[PDB]
RNA sequence: AGAAGCUAUU
RNA sequence: AUUUUAAUAGCUUCU
C-alpha cells in the first residue's frame, strides 16, 4: 500500500508517504486500544488527504467520503464540488466528519491516560489511530515505574489542528449534555466571561499539551504565548454565543447624568480584556474624553432600534436610522470626440486584435450589502501551531533590515488631509479640523490612553467608482480617525523605511520609471540556478483572510518597539488594532452589522500587513513541499540534513534555533527569489529543485490556500514562464517586454491597450469631457501608452500614436510640441535621471 | 459594430439616469441588467435587441 | 473657533443619544450583571421598542412575518407597518403570491413590543 | 538643483 | 455620503 505516515527516524524525518511491502507485555500493559477490524485508511490519511488537495488527484479523498455518508457518488459528477467560494455546500459535507473526528480525540485522552498509569512512553502518531479512534500500535515503548508514564503528543495534535476548524468538530459541545439529538444549550444573555468552559474544554480534548494555557491572552509571557494561546481560543469560541463578544459596557456618572460607555472587550481570539483607566464618577469633559466617547459604538447602539436583516448572515446589531437607506452606481461618461477620432483614424474595425473590454458597470440600491455579504467567505480557521512559529521567525528574518519605532505628534507625517474622518466625525467636518484642533499634547495623551485601554471604533462601508473588465461594484472600508492617529503614531516610522529602500523583496515604494522595471527584474533573478518565473494573485484578499494571520503580521510589525514598548504596552496596543480593523462594528447604510473577520482596505498598515502574509504563505508552501517529500528519495546531503533539522526545530524543539533560521533563509534566498508587493508576487525559482520537490512549486502554494486560507486557486489565475528574456506573464497589471535601448537590452512594462483605450473613452464625471483643460489626462495616458510603440504587433503599437495626435488637435484647439514628440516619452525610460 | 453598441447603451443608460428613472427600482434595476449584459455579450444581435428594448424604456 | 464648534458639536450628540435611552430597562437589565458589566449586542436585544426588518422575498416573509404578531428573539412583535424598497406604504393584505411580482423588494416591516 | 501648495494619472 | 499606501506629470509661490 502506498499510504500517509508521520515519520522521525535517525535518517527520515517527516509526513510523507510511503509505501508499505516485548509487543505482547506491552499490549497487555495497554476501550481505546484495539483487539479485530482495522478501517482501510487512518487518521493519517484524512489528515494527508486535507492538507495536500489536489485537484484531480483526491481518489483517497473521494474514497472516504463516499465510505462514511458523508455525500454520494453523484455529488462528485458536478464541476467544481471541491470550491469553497463556488460551491458552499461541500462545508456542510465536510461537517459530516466533524463528529467523528471529535470521537477519535476523545480516545486519544483515554489512551494516554492508560499509559500515565502503566509507565509507559511513547511518542503518538496519527497513523497508528483508525478512523473510528482505535490506536493499534505500540512498537517503540518502554517500560518506566508504573504511575509516572508521559506522552509526546505535539505531532499529533499540531498536525490535527486545521482538520478540527475544517470539520467542525466541536459542534456536539454546544448541545445539552454534549449530544447532537439533544437541543442546544441556553446560556444566559448577560454571560460573557466563559474562562471556565475554556479550561474545561482544554482539559476534556488536551489534557497531555506541554505547553501551559492562557484563557486570556493579557496572562501572556511574549508575542509567541499570545500566538499559541489566541490559537487554541479560536478553536474554543466557536462552541458560544455570537451575542457574548465584543465590547463589553458599564454606568458611568458625568455631571450626575448616567452615561453607557464601553469598559472592556471580550474577544474570540484574545479573551476578555479590561480597561485600566476607569472612573465611575467624572467632573467635566475636555476635548481628549469627548473625542473617545463620540467615537465609541456602545451609545450609539444602546439608543438604536432592534434590527432583524434577512438579506445577510452577518450578525446584526442596531438600525441608527428609522428608513433603511439604498446606494447605487452610475453609468459612466462618454467622450464622444475621442470616439469620432479613433474611428475616423481606422480604428475598431471588425476583428482587430484591440477590442474595448474595461467599462463603467451601474448598480442597483442593493449592491452595497450585497458586496457586503462577502465577509461569508471568511471561516474560523485552526493552525498548525508549530509550523506557525517556525514560519514566523523565518517570515520575521526579512524584516531584520528596517528602521522602526514609536515617533511623537510632531514628527508624523500625513499626505492629504482633505480626506473623510469616518462615524460618528464625518457629520463635523474632514481630518483637516480634528488635526488641528487637537495639540501635540493632546495627541501624544491620547496615544499614552490606547496604550492601557481598548477603544472600539466603527468603520464605514463606501462605493468606488472605477473601471474594470468584471461586473462588480467594489466597496471600500473607511476607519475613524482616532484609529488612524493612533495607528501613525505607532507604524510610521517602520512604513516609511519599508518605503524608502531598494533592493529588497518587498518592492513597495519602487518606481517603474527611468529603469526601476529593468533593476526590480534583474535584484529578483539573482543568481538562480536553473531560473524559472512563477507568479500568482489571492482571489479574496480581504475576505478570506485568517484572523491568526492578521494576528500574525501585526505581531511581526510590532516587534520593533523592543526598547521603546513594555509588553503590556505592546499588548494593549495589539488589542487596540484586533478591536479597530479586525471584528469591528460596520456602519453599512444606517446600520450596524458585525464583522467577522480578513482586512479593512481603508486601515494605514493595509499593503504592508498584505506583503506579510504573502511571505507567510510562501514560506509554509516551502516548508510542506521540503517536509512531504521521501528523505530516502533525496540524493544531495546538505538538504537532507536541512529537512531532518527542519522537523525536529518544528516538532522535536520548543525553543528557537536561530542558527537553523538563518540557515533556512539563506536556502530560501538562494533557491526561491521574491519580489512582493501587497497580494502580488513574482517568484525565481530553481527548476531542478521544484521538479525534484526540494522547494514549492504552485500546487504546493494551492494546496496551502486550500488548507489554510479557505479558498481554492484555479490555473487561471496562476502564471508560469520559463524563458527569462521574456519577463514576467504579469504583474501589478502590467506586461513585460526586452527591448533594445541605445546599445543595450532593458526590460520595459506595457499595459493592456484595451485599459488605456477605454481610460480615454470613458469617464467618471461629465466635466471631464467638457473642460478641454485635461491635457494633462491624455499626457499621463500617452506616458502610460509609450512602451506599445515597441511592440511587434501594429495596432498596439499605433494607440500611442493615436494619443499623440489628439494631443495635438486638443493643443491646436487651445493654441508644447514635446507633448507630440517622441522624446518627451522615450526619456520617462531611461535609467539617467 | 458591438463597440457602436456598447456606446450607444452607455449613453442611454445616462439619459434614461437624467430622467430620473433611478428614483423607480424595478425600472432602475432592469434597465441595470439590461445594460452589463449588453456590456458583457459577445454577439451583435441580441445586443440589438436590448438596445432596441431599452430605447422603448427610455421612450415610455 | 472651529475646536468649540466641534467640542458643542459633541457634547450635544452626546446629550441627544441620551435622552432616547429607555433608561428603565436598562437599569433593571445592568442590575443583574455580576459587576453591573454587560455586552453590548443584548441591549438592543432586550431593551429596544422598535424592530426593523428587512425581507428579500416571499418564502423568507412567510417564513419570518405571517400575520399581525410574531415572535423575535423571545420577544412578542406587533407589526406596525410595512413599506416597499421605494419607501411606499404596503398594505398587509397585498403580500401575496399573486401581487408578489407587483411589490418592489426587499420589504422593510417596522414593528413595536408589546 | 531644491522645498511647500493645487490638480491629474496609473 | 466618497478609505490606505506608492510612484509620476503639469501649474503656482519661494531661498
Ligand atoms: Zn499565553
Ligand atoms: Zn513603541
Amino acid at each position: 500500500v502506498y499510504r500517509a505516515f508521520d515519520i522521525y527516524n535517525d535518517k527520515v524525518a517527516g509526513f510523507a508517504k510511503f509505501l508499505k511491502t516485548h509487543e505482547e507485555t506491552i499490549y497487555n500493559l495497554l476501550p481505546a486500544v484495539a483487539k479485530q477490524r482495522l478501517t482501510k485508511y487512518t487518521m493519517a490519511d484524512l489528515v494527508y488527504a486535507l492538507r495536500h488537495f489536489d485537484e484531480g488527484n483526491c481518489d483517497t479523498l473521494k474514497e472516504i467520503l463516499v465510505t462514511y455518508n458523508c455525500c454520494d457518488d453523484d455529488y462528485f459528477n458536478k464541476k467544481d464540488w471541491y470550491d469553497f467560494v463556488e460551491n458552499p455546500d461541500i462545508l456542510r459535507v465536510y461537517a459530516n466528519l466533524g463528529e467523528r473526528v471529535r470521537q477519535a480525540l476523545l480516545k486519544t485522552v483515554q489512551f494516554c491516560d492508560a499509559m500515565r498509569n502503566a509507565g509507559i512512553v511513547g511518542v503518538l502518531t496519527l497513523d497508528n489511530q483508525d478512523l473510528n479512534g482505535n490506536w493499534y500500535d505500540f512498537g517503540d515503548f518502554i517500560q518506566t515505574t508504573p504511575g509516572s508514564g508521559v506522552p509526546v503528543v505535539d505531532s499529533y495534535y499540531s498536525l490535527l489542528m486545521p482538520i478540527l476548524t475544517l470539520t467542525r468538530a466541536l459542534t456536539a459541545e454546544s448541545h445539552v449534555d454534549t449530544d447532537l439529538t439533544k437541543p442546544y444549550i441556553k446560556w444566559d444573555l448577560l454571560k460573557y466571561d466563559f474562562t471556565e468552559e475554556r479550561l474545561k474544554l482544554f482539559d476534556r480534548y488536551f489534557k497531555y499539551w506541554d505547553q501551559t494555557y492562557h484563557p486570556n491572552c493579557v496572562n501572556c509571557l511574549d508575542d509567541r504565548c499570545i500566538l499559541h494561546c489566541a490559537n487554541f481560543n479560536v478553536l474554543f469560541s466557536t462552541v458560544f454565543p455570537p451575542t457574548s463578544f465584543g465590547p463589553l459596557v458599564r454606568k458611568i456618572f458625568v455631571d450626575g447624568v448616567p452615561f453607557v460607555v464601553s469598559t472592556g472587550y471580550h474577544f474570540r481570539e484574545l479573551g476578555v480584556v479590561h480597561n485600566q483607566d476607569v472612573n465611575l464618577h467624572s467632573s467635566r469633559l475636555s476635548f481628549k474624553e469627548l473625542l473617545v466617547y463620540a467615537a465609541d459604538p456602545a451609545m450609539h447602539a444602546a439608543s438604536g432600534n432592534l434590527l432583524l436583516d434577512k438579506r445577510t448572515t452577518c450578525f446584526s446589531v442596531a438600525a441608527l436610522t428609522n428608513n433603511v437607506a439604498f446606494q447605487t452606481v452610475k453609468p459612466g461618461n462618454f467622450n464622444k470626440d475621442f470616439y469620432d477620432f479613433a474611428v475616423s483614424k481606422g480604428f475598431f474595425k471588425e476583428g482587430s486584435s484591440v477590442e474595448l473590454k474595461h467599462f463603467f458597470f451601474a448598480q442597483d440600491g442593493n449592491a452595497a450589502i450585497s458586496d457586503y455579504d462577502y465577509y461569508r467567505y471568511n471561516l474560523p480557521t485552526m493552525c498548525d501551531i508549530r509550523q506557525l512559529l517556525f514560519v514566523v521567525e523565518v517570515v520575521d528574518k526579512y524584516f531584520d533590515c528596517y528602521d522602526g519605532g514609536c515617533i511623537n505628534a510632531n514628527q508624523v507625517i500625513v499626505n492629504n488631509l482633505d480626506k473623510s474622518a469616518g462615524f460618528p466625525f464625518n457629520k463635523w467636518g474632514k481630518a483637516r479640523l480634528y488635526y488641528d484642533s487637537m495639540s501635540y499634547e493632546d495627541q501624544d495623551a491620547l496615544f499614552a490612553y490606547t496604550k492601557r485601554n481598548v477603544i472600539p471604533t466603527i468603520t464605514q462601508m463606501n462605493l468606488k467608482y472605477a473601471i474594470s473588465a468584471k461586473n462588480r461594484a467594489r466597496t471600500v472600508a473607511g476607519v475613524s480617525i482616532c484609529s488612524t492617529m493612533t495607528n501613525r503614531q505607532f507604524h510610521q516610522k517602520l512604513l516609511k523605511s519599508i518605503a524608502a529602500t531598494r533592493g529588497a523583496t518587498v518592492v513597495i515604494g519602487t518606481s517603474k520609471f527611468y529603469g526601476g522595471w529593468h533593476n526590480m527584474l534583474k535584484t529578483v533573478y539573482s543568481d538562480v540556478e536553473n531560473p524559472h518565473l512563477m507568479g500568482w494573485d489571492y482571489p479574496k484578499c480581504d475576505r478570506a483572510m485568517p484572523n491568526m494571520l492578521r494576528i500574525m503580521a501585526s505581531l511581526v510589525l510590532a516587534r520593533k518597539h523592543t526598547t521603546c514598548c513594555s509588553l503590556s504596552h505592546r499588548f494593549y496596543r495589539l488589542a487596540n488594532e484586533c478591536a479597530q480593523v479586525l471584528s469591528e462594528m460596520v456602519m453599512c447604510g444606517g446600520s450596524l452589522y458585525v464583522k467577522p473577520g480578513g482586512t479593512s482596505s481603508g486601515d494605514a498598515t493595509t499593503a504592508y500587513a498584505n506583503s506579510v502574509f504573502n511571505i507567510c504563505q510562501a514560506v509554509t508552501a516551502n516548508v510542506n513541499a521540503l517536509l512531504s517529500t521521501d528523505g530516502n528519495k533525496i540524493a544531495d546531503k546538505y538538504v537532507r540534513n536541512l529537512q531532518h533539522r527542519l522537523y525536529e526545530c518544528l516538532y522535536r524543539n520548543r525553543d528557537v534555533d536561530t542558527d537553523f533560521v538563518n540557515e533556512f533563509y539563506a536556502y530560501l534566498r538562494k533557491h526561491f527569489s521574491m519580489m512582493i508587493l501587497s497580494d502580488d508576487a513574482v517568484v525565481c525559482f530553481n527548476s531542478t529543485y521544484a521538479s525534484q520537490g526540494l522547494v514549492a512549486s504552485i500546487k504546493n502554494f494551492k494546496s496551502v490556500l486550500y488548507y489554510q486560507n479557505n479558498v481554492f486557486m484555479s490555473e487561471a489565475k496562476c502564471w508560469t514562464e520559463t524563458d527569462l528574456t521574456k519577463g514576467p506573464h504579469e504583474f501589478c497589471s502590467q506586461h513585460t517586454m526586452l527591448v533594445k535601448q541605445g546599445d543595450d537590452y532593458v526590460y520595459l512594462p506595457y499595459p493592456d491597450p484595451s485599459r488605456i483605450l477605454g481610460a480615454g473613452c470613458f469617464v467618471d464625471d461629465i466635466v471631464k469631457t467638457d473642460g478641454t483643460l485635461m491635457i494633462e489626462r491624455f499626457v499621463s495616458l500617452a506616458i502610460d501608452a509609450y512602451p506599445l510603440t515597441k511592440h511587434p504587433n501594429q495596432e498596439y503599437a499605433d494607440v500611442f500614436h493615436l494619443y499623440l495626435q489628439y494631443i495635438r488637435k486638443l493643443h491646436d484647439e487651445l493654441t508644447t510640441s514635446r507633448y507630440w514628440e517622441p522624446e518627451f516619452y522615450e526619456a520617462m525610460y531611461t535609467p539617467h535621471t | 459594430k458591438m463597440s457602436d453598441v456598447k456606446c450607444t447603451s452607455v449613453v442611454l443608460l445616462s439619459v434614461l439616469q437624467q430622467l430620473r428613472v433611478e428614483s423607480s427600482s424595478k425600472l432602475w434595476a432592469q434597465c441595470v441588467q439590461l445594460h452589463n449584459d449588453i456590456l458583457l455579450a459577445k454577439d451583435t444581435t441580441e445586443a440589438f435587441e436590448k438596445m432596441v428594448s431599452l430605447l422603448s424604456v427610455l421612450l415610455s | 473657533d472651529k475646536r468649540a464648534k466641534v467640542t458643542s458639536a459633541m457634547q450635544t450628540m452626546l446629550f441627544t443619544m441620551l435622552r432616547k435611552l429607555d433608561n428603565d430597562a436598562l437599569n433593571n437589565i445592568i442590575n443583574n450583571a455580576r459587576d453591573g458589566c454587560v455586552p453590548l449586542n443584548i441591549i438592543p436585544l432586550t431593551t429596544a421598542a422598535k424592530l426593523m426588518v428587512v425581507i428579500p422575498d416571499y418564502n423568507t416573509y412567510k417564513n419570518t412575518c405571517d400575520g399581525t404578531t410574531f415572535t423575535y428573539a423571545s420577544a412578542l412583535w406587533e407589526i406596525q407597518q410595512v413599506v416597499d424598497a421605494d419607501s411606499k406604504i404596503v398594505q398587509l393584505s397585498e403580500i401575496s403570491m399573486d401581487n408578489s411580482p407587483n411589490l418592489a423588494w426587499p420589504l422593510i416591516v417596522t414593528a413595536l413590543r408589546a
